[PDB]
């Protein structure tokens, strides 16, 4: 079975976010600009295995594209994709922390949710995302895992 | 090397892998399970796989579930020719119950590279 | 390559493998054992093995015994040079007792391919 | 390649390997731990590793501790990129308590060779 | 030390079952057709490790040849080798079932005995083996594992 | 960052014990004869990773050199290095035993200490080492592991 149409929106928004042109993505993915257009513009549906290619093309782990789709399948929209900049920033700290700190590595369940828990804890404390650093986010991360 | 899989039901999640150099693909449950303390469950994933040649699939434990909730993976050898439903035998050795929900991460699938050697009897082996 | 073994006693069964592409060889007990619940026994096979080069022997669980009778395999690293009696450390985590009879299949032997790397200490590693 | 490591504290022992053809390097605890029966502990080694390419690090059980004191190793997958403090998840399945002292051997580190395969969905697989 | 004489009988019967000549076996997995004939006739004993070679030659898993010998060592004859056609038919279902069904894969102990248990269950129900299909045998198989 | 000076003494004593000339070890390890002399003579300190080389050159497991150093750091001298012959003799029995007997293989904790426990048990019973054989030592070894 083929993939929902909103993956077009997801690929499209994230293309504009990574400051990538359809031509540049066409070289990375290997699909013609026309194929990418009809994919983004909603005209044809993206195959199950083509998303992995797009992930490499975009440079966003295909794992994450689905978690964004999961937010479309539930909420109707995707708040992560909406304010994706704050997400990309936090996820990269969550990632670095997982692969470099034992408390996180032997305790984390799912980096994606943990990134959201962290962004929600920062909004609750009225703290900007480009105002905190990797060392500060780690202290927060470690609290939310016990 | 490719790892072809196939969904056996609407309830299965495609195997995912975070890093490009991560040891295994995540395996997700397809159903809700409640494993009582000191008990075990064969958690179905509703996917079938075909592993690349020269390896078998090891269903390995997730470090989180193990360190924090005392969850191990029993059995866990997936043969090259196994084409049925990949199931994960979970051991709950904790004092509490453990709750598996559909879409939960419950193991990882590692493609352990192995030999397939021919067996040969001898009188004894030189030590 | 080849996996040479040798019988150490009258009581041993030769390792067998069902398919040509099966992950491990079956290991059979050479004796009767009664493992109480929540207890363990080192089940002797009365065979000695010599693994092909570039691998070690993993004594891995049988999926049947695990899913149906709660039997796990402890330890299970066989070094390349181990020339003694291959034993299988069986854990019975069930609520009942578990019965090993001579000639029962209790584990499988996988030739896990590994590196034998040289170790090198550093001040620190650049973090990822 | 080689297995590069680095001490994270004054308390760490360098991994050692007895034979030239031994399956794993010995891992030593860096602290004292008392594991109650039927309980679990994350034993820190205070070392960080970088595994050679084409493998992951399996934290495997020591046969001695397993047969004589009923000690198993939970979890035990070390990713290629894991650069933090290598920990060993110990399960004490014995009836008594088990005592870890600094400098004790509590596991081995095997460089399991694996594939890093590409995943590819199909409609179904030929049985 | 050399192997019992009945392995000759076993090799002979299974040769005739796979419609294979002594010279064909020598070209598939053998040294000489005369050696194979003296093994089958019981004048020469097959070496310990020669059975694995024969198994590939005949196209029957060597694992099975020994299980047949086990029946000579006990019963004096081998009833499995007697009606081997009904066995080969059932074994191929048991195999297919083991490698394609999780209930079987995570429950079976030994494919060989399970084939015998199944052939004995059909004898008790007076059902021909070439009258049931793979789907029917699976239903029975899963019961005999519960 | 470098290793203590006593590693020179250790390499020196053990060089003289394996009846190897500085020039022979210079080709075994790959260190210039001057490097080894300033290393043994206490003039320059041996790098962290150079001991593994020496162990291969000497044919003594580098694991053991450190266990000797552990005795210098504590006692001030090293009794193992003092009577190293009786150690090498026992260690080779302990080794043979570990790699060839299941009771030892599935029971031993650390071959080095077990060798020391065994040498101390023989001294307490006033038995010389060239009066015992592998079979006698094995019986003793198995007792000290329960
Ligand atoms: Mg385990």
């Amino acid at each position: 079975a083929e993939l929902p149409t909103h993956y077009g929106t997801i690929i499209k928004t994230l293309r504009k976010y990574m400051k990538l042109t359809q031509s540049k993505l066409s070289e990375r993915t290997g699909f013609s600009q026309n194929t990418i257009s009809n994919h983004e513009n909603g005209n044809r549906n993206i195959g199950v295995n083509e998303i992995e290619i797009y992930g490499k093309g975009l440079g966003i782990p295909s794992y994450i594209l689905h978690r964004i789709s999961d937010e479309f399948k539930e909420k109707g929209y995707s708040p992560t994709l909406n304010d994706f900049g704050k997400f990309d920033k936090m996820y990269s700290y969550v990632n670095k922390a997982y692969y470099n700190d034992g408390d996180i590595y032997y305790s984390s369940y799912d980096l994606y949710d943990e990134t959201i828990k962290l962004l929600e804890l920062l909004k609750e404390s009225k703290i900007n995302v480009n105002d905190i650093d990797y060392d500060y986010v780690l202290k927060l991360y470690k609290q939310i895992l016990s | 090397m490719q790892l072809r899989f196939a969904r056996l039901s609407e309830h299965a999640t495609a195997p995912t892998r975070g890093s490009a150099r991560a040891a295994g693909y995540d395996l997700y449950s397809a159903y809700d399970y409640t494993i009582p303390p000191m008990e075990k469950a064969v958690v179905k994933t509703d996917i079938q796989i075909a592993l690349p040649s020269g390896c078998y699939g090891r269903v390995a434990p997730r470090s989180g579930l193990a360190a924090k909730h005392f969850i191990d993976v029993g059995a866990g050898v997936i043969d090259e020719d196994y084409r049925g439903n990949v199931g994960v035998v979970l051991f709950n050795f904790g004092k509490e119950k453990f709750e598996v929900k559909k879409g939960d991460r419950i193991a990882q699938l590692i493609c352990e590279r192995i030999f397939y050697p021919e067996i040969e009897e001898v009188q004894a082996l030189d030590d």
